[PDB]
């Protein structure tokens, strides 16, 4: 199963500086240039986050 | 970039040139530009903005290339539907896409929602433009995947134009390709696109599949590029693998292609380049090439390719991390040519838009598919995760 598929793990949420969001697996260094903003916490809940806080894709 | 900034060095080049050919009509560069600026300013004048997403019904004809320019030239972005889908599919593209106008023609009149403005292409305006940007949206193009619930994949200017404009494409203004793949699937931006930012002229196929008797007739006419499904060039490299020659180069993506078929071509036409293209909607058309040159035999695989220029691939494990070649994983795809991510679907695009490790504050696309290095660094498919 790939980690981004994985319910049963612990994800963040992250952002760049142009506000695209992306969710990434707690166990994973955070790449250079994203911050966490989110977690750790479920899939499910860091999926809520997202749709709830990221409302217009275009990176700014 | 923009197709259209690409398209207006063109025009500027070599305005009397060849754009587009549609049965007995001729279209020049500088026509084209004419039409699509008219056409532009009647949709400025119906109330088009900018960021709007202007649904398109039509037939493949010259009136779809003019239309396309058009939308892009008033700022919004295209969202093209097929006029043999069912009604339902139809209102929900729209919907879900939030446009509130469809370019149509008579014959596909009846096919616009009930509530959705009609513009009849067919039917005098004056010239206006807003111009088309970078970061705008250029299309929205639906995908089911292997999911089977349709999504819109929100594409801006600049990934358009990082794809047609790559310079691996070797399209010449000598060049003529021919149209036929459906304008709601991307792979109309090598066939309407990669021409007209090269200097090209597209050639509109009679209606209909084009199968290896039609292929032959364009090439006679003076087709020099021709796109087959995968399910397409399979069929005529084991039928009548001879129908491509004449071609400078024929290209071929969207399904497994097996090895066989590549070299029934070139045993059959020596000379003709072979393309296999790779990649989803998601990353515009393609994201990996693999060409096999003149004289050149291609071995018991046929590879993905490599990168375009301008992209990167990786291959992960269950970490994160890089495999070592031979070593299956999880593909990748990143650099150039990314869409925004599913418009309305946020949850979903952060899910599949992803960090990049390699990359400061950029990300890749999770293809869903597995593959492996060559020790020389082009990608071989290994199929779908899922699959
Ligand atoms: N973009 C995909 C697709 O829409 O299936 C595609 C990839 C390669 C190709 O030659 C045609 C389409
Ligand atoms: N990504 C899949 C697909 O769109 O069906 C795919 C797999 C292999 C291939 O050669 C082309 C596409």
């Amino acid at each position: 199963t790939n980690p981004f598929d994985n319910e049963d793990g612990s994800f963040l949420v992250l952002v760049n500086g142009e506000g695209q969001h992306s969710l990434w697996p707690a166990f994973a260094e955070v790449p250079d240039g994203w911050t966490g903003v989110h977690g750790p916490a479920s899939r499910q809940d860091c999926l809520g986050y997202v749709e709830q806080n990221w409302t217009d894709l275009r990176p700014k | 970039s923009t197709v259209p900034e690409l398209l207006a060095r063109q025009v500027t080049r070599a305005p009397d040139a060849v754009a587009v050919v549609d049965r007995d009509r001729v279209l020049t560069y500088r026509e084209l530009d004419e039409l699509a600026g008219r056409l532009s300013g009647r949709l400025i004048g119906r109330g088009v903005r900018r960021g709007d997403r202007v649904a398109v019904l039509l037939d493949r004809s010259a009136d779809l290339v003019v239309t396309l320019l058009a939308i892009w030239k008033a700022g919004a972005a295209y969202v093209p539907v097929d006029a043999g889908y069912p009604a339902p599919r139809v209102a929900f593209m729209v919907a879900d896409s939030g446009a509130s106008r469809m370019v149509c023609s008579a014959a596909t009149r009846d096919g616009v929602p009930e509530g959705i403005e009609a513009i009849v292409v067919t039917d005098a305006f004056e010239a206006s433009a807003a111009g088309a940007r970078p970061g705008d949206l250029a299309y929205v193009m639906y995908t089911s995947g292997s999911t089977g619930i349709p999504k819109g994949v929100a594409v801006p200017h600049r990934s358009v134009a990082e794809l047609a404009g790559n310079p691996g494409w070797a399209v010449e203004p000598g060049d003529a390709v021919l149209m036929h793949a459906p304008y709601a699937f991307d792979a109309s931006l090598f066939e309407i696109w990669v021409p007209l930012v090269s200097g090209g002229r597209v050639v509109i196929a009679e209606p209909g599949p084009v199968d290896a008797r039609r292929l032959r007739e364009a090439i006679s006419s003076g087709v020099t590029r021709a796109h087959l499904t995968a399910g397409s060039f399979r069929a005529v490299a084991e039928e009548s693998p001879e129908s491509f020659a004449g071609l400078r180069e024929v290209l071929t993506g969207g399904d497994v292609v097996p090895a066989h078929a590549v070299a029934r071509v070139r045993s059959a036409c020596p000379r003709v380049r072979i393309r296999h293209l790779y990649g989803p909607t998601e990353t515009t058309l393609c994201a990996t090439w693999h060409l096999l040159e003149p004289g050149d035999e291609i071995g018991p695989v046929l590879p993905i390719g490599r990168p375009l220029p301008g992209r990167r691939a990786q291959v992960l494990d269950a970490s994160l991390r890089a495999v070592a070649p031979g070593v299956i994983g999880d593909l990748y795809l990143s650099g150039a040519g990314l869409a925004d991510g599913y418009l309305r679907r946020a949850g979903l695009t952060a899910e599949r838009f992803v960090a990049d490790p390699s990359a400061p504050g950029a990300r890749m696309y999770r293809t869903g598919d597995l593959a492996q290095w060559t020790a020389d660094g082009a990608l071989l498919f290994a199929g779908r995760a899922d699959d």
